């Protein structure tokens, strides 16, 4: 389908962006974590 | 569109930043 | 199709930006 | 169809949190 | 072409645009 194949771009870019947030949140957990140890 | 799995986790991801940034 | 061309182009962009970012 | 009303409602969740930030920050 | 879609299009235009 030229829709999918169109629509490509944007579903990589939607997940790249899905992963960078998933990873930034579990990177700031792991330092309240940290700030709880202290 | 809706049964590929690429599409699945893209509308889970945008559901995921919603509801954590709430 | 200019409503999809523009999505893709502001998710692209976004996407760039991230990368961009995460090489920083 | 809830994905699309539940993917739309996310979306301009977003907008709006950035909007909002946006003015704070004019405030600011 | 509801007004939610137009919406959610403009939003995510204006965050592309915040972000510039």
């Amino acid at each position: 389908q030229e829709l999918f194949n169109e629509l490509k771009p944007a579903v990589d870019g939607a997940n790249f962006i899905v992963n960078h947030m998933r990873d930034q949140n579990n990177y700031n957990e792991e330092k309240d974590s940290w700030n709880r140890v202290a | 569109l809706i049964k590929h799995p690429e599409v699945k986790s893209a509308i889970e991801g945008i559901k995921y930043i919603a509801e954590t940034m709430k | 199709l200019p409503e999809l061309r523009e999505v893709v182009s502001s998710i692209s962009y976004i996407a760039r930006q991230l990368q961009e970012q995460e090489d920083h | 169809a809830p994905e699309v009303r539940c993917c739309v409602d996310a979306v301009n969740f977003v907008a709006e949190s950035t909007r909002d930030q946006e003015a704070t920050g004019e405030e600011v």
